[PDB]
């Protein structure tokens, strides 16, 4: 009877919506929360029978190594969905929009100008900025992505790894920049405004040179005894109420294109926002990438 | 495991907390003296030194540095400082006025995991058994504990820096 | 016993609801010719709300909102989010309709239980979610998971809803 | 090396200033509480040895059944306090004056007027109004001395009490009365505002007919061993500092004109208070008056 649900999403994030689900359709959900790729990848070892039933969160559409381990499934709301990131893969339904960002300590920054990738390169914030693994989270490897995606060098990559602190967990880099550990941070959209809401001294920046959009997607997992439910639940998570709610309690970006944003403050709204055009991303695979850059 | 092995324990810890704040302050002396809270850089330069003291330290610690036209605090949150361990009080010297910093401890991780996973709570307590820190809801801050009056397994030891004894305790 | 406390409190729980059914059904009639802008009204509602909160044996806060009023007996204003919503109610008065919600914060039986005997209580949904606890490691709107717990515990049912009140002890 | 207190005080009131005379002179108090009488009897069957040193609070000038359980002291602060209110009592040394008052209950009072002890009797308060026992209590006796006061008629206390619920404790009537049990109660004035300071629906009134005025007294206990401190303990209790931090941060009513006596927000000073006079006091001695009124 248990539906269990693999996402890198934090749980503030879905564990609402996700209980709403419970009552209406009378299924238990069982959350598995990790790293993206360490999701991933324990998943492809974990054996046929025992998988769980649907991935939500993360850029499925561009990082999922195994596409054998998923099932070809495509919600009948794609016609809604906005035309520029619906998903091009037959194993993953778009849900939301995620901007990445730089965070900043504004009670550490002074006079130190942050506005993108370059600046956080001055010697001054040298072992001062944080970000997370590119080898296991979306968060680390969608921003090295957007550091090459600049002049298109990997020495842009390696000069601001050996520039920046390492850690092991997306969440952990907005957590100790917001208590004062770091001075910035490379960090997503949701995760920023958590702490900035809770009053901590936390400034969302848009990086100048480009910044990269997540399109963070659904996906059905490959397993013995699909859940009977879990397609109605990609229905429930695509649908327009549920993306509503999350537009208006989580300030999220949303797929659709009849829900309207909200942004007002803090910042911004998607056309506001200095992205990377679709023609500067680099088309390198995931893997291929990653490797790439090691 | 143990309590005995716990207080041990803590105690090592909040003595190395108390210490880094004890060391702060000792070399931080003529620094402050020419460090105006009325300049912008200067508080800048104030709140990186305070953030990094946070930061060399395992206990989650609140910092209020309060003066004419200043109070500024690490506590972004606005959690009551009445429920935590007042840890440190000093009163320093900056260029233009005296300023107070007060150092609070709202847990440290060795407390809170002992907590969580043994059910073993804590109490500092002073020379007249006053309250001074709690993670049990049974004691507040500010009252008294009576020994004399329960059961607990349990085992103290005095913290160096205070008249304080540190208590864990079990059911 | 832990088992004769759950069986306490799930009786006085049940009664403490049907309590509060009787009245507001005894009390429609009633509300429909009370204003609630008129002071004499508001007085009187809030008599009676008062009665019912002194009839019952669980420590109960009503919270009666509408266009005009705020009305509640949480005079030191504690957090309703870290109690029990035992019911909630539409009432229709003279003037317009109120919500009525009545939490429970604790009971006298459940907090000397919890002094005296170490045992907590905790009640819960069907999908495990926390509806109330008196015990810091749980919070309310948050999960249950009993496997990852070793606590002697007995668990009820509780008649109103699909509820299921636990007491334990570590 | 433990100096023991007695008091009927509630702890809000005298910890504060008991926890500041630990630290000045490096002592260990503890404090009995309970019901002034109860403390006074279970003192008189307590062993010698084991009795405590102090007794602070209640009308112990008039209310000490066995003066012989005491040991006569004379504070040296006596010529800076309120003539009118100093012990004759060989055992006792003035403290503070508390006036004792009607509370109501501002939720369900409505249009029900509450000025005095007679309008308590009004029919529609029958069974609705609350008081503490006079057998055991400061507070249950000089309330049915100051219904005594109104027209020397016994029967006026008995009608009091076939109209009023008893409770045991003193500080259970402001409790029920600020929390909706009963429409109004007999209390005394610091624990009426320590309830409506707490955001409680509770209103203080001075009974129209005559305010019972209560001079509050301390009283050595006479034991074995004498703690060294108690004394200056005493002269502490009374002292002028003491003294202003009671009324500045309790609002108590200082015994020593010396103390400004800042009376506002919420009820009055004592000029103000119709207190009943020195002529219509009941000069009946305790055990003799809760006899009578039997
Ligand atoms: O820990 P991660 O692998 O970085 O995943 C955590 C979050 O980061 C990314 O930016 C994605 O936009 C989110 O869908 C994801 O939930
Ligand atoms: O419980 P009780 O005997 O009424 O004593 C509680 C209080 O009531 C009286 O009014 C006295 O003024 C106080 O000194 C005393 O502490």
């Amino acid at each position: 009877n248990v539906l269990t649900v693999y996402s890198p999403y934090q749980s503030n994030l879905i564990r609402p919506i996700l209980n709403e689900f419970e009552k209406q359709e009378h299924v238990k959900i069982e959350i598995k929360h990790g790293s993206t790729q360490v999701l991933l990848s324990n998943l492809h070892n974990e054996d046929f029978s025992e998988r769980g039933d649907v991935f939500m969160g993360g850029v499925l559409s561009e990082t999922i190594d195994h596409p054998e381990d998923f099932v070809p499934y495509q919600d009948t709301s794609v016609t809604q969905q906005l035309e520029d990131y619906r998903s091009n893969n037959k194993y993953v339904t778009s849900f939301l929009l995620m901007p990445t960002v730089i965070v900043v300590n504004s009670d550490l920054q002074g006079d130190i100008k942050i506005r993108g990738y370059q600046d956080l390169l001055q010697p001054i914030l040298k072992g001062k900025i944080a970000y997370s693994n590119p080898n296991t989270t979306t968060t680390g490897y969608q921003h090295m992505r957007a550091i090459y995606s600049m002049h298109h060098r990997v020495s842009d990559v390696h000069q601001f790894q050996n520039h920046a602190m390492q850690l092991s967990k997306t969440s952990k880099v907005i957590e100790d920049v917001a208590k004062g550990k770091y001075y910035a941070g490379l960090s997503y959209e949701q995760d920023a405004r958590t702490w900035k809401n809770k009053g901590y001294p936390v400034s969302i920046v848009y990086p100048i040179e480009g910044t990269m959009l997540n399109v963070d997607g659904i996906a059905l997992v490959k397993n013995a005894h699909p859940h009977p439910k879990r397609k109605k639940l990609v229905q429930y998570l695509t649908s327009r109420s549920v993306q509503q709610r999350l537009v208006a309690e989580f300030d999220a970006k949303s797929i659709r294109k009849d829900v309207s944003e909200q942004s007002d403050q803090s910042i911004e709204n998607l056309k506001n926002i200095p992205l990377i055009p679709k023609s500067k991303l680099p088309d390198i695979p995931h893997h291929k990438f990653l490797e790439m850059i090691q | 495991s143990t309590i005995h092995q716990h207080v041990d324990e803590s105690q090592s810890s909040l003595h190395h907390t108390e210490k880094q704040i004890q060391t702060f302050s000792t070399q931080h002396n003529n620094s402050f003296q020419e460090l105006d809270l009325t300049n912008h850089h200067d508080v800048t330069a104030t709140k990186r030194e305070l953030l990094k003291l946070i930061h060399q330290q395992p206990a989650t610690l609140y910092y209020e540095l309060s003066g004419p036209n200043q109070f500024i605090t690490n506590n972004y949150e606005h959690l009551n400082t009445k429920n935590m361990y007042l840890f440190s009080t000093h009163q320093l010297k900056f260029k233009n006025s005296t300023y107070m910093l007060k150092i609070y401890m709202a847990n440290t991780p060795r407390l809170s995991e002992i907590k969580k996973d043994n059910r073993q709570f804590a109490l500092i307590v002073d020379q007249y058994d006053n309250i001074l820190y709690a993670n049990d809801d049974r004691f507040t801050i500010g009252e008294k504990y009576r020994p004399q009056q329960f059961g607990f397994m349990n085992e103290s030891v005095k913290l160096n820096h205070a008249d304080h004894r540190l208590i864990i305790y079990k059911d």
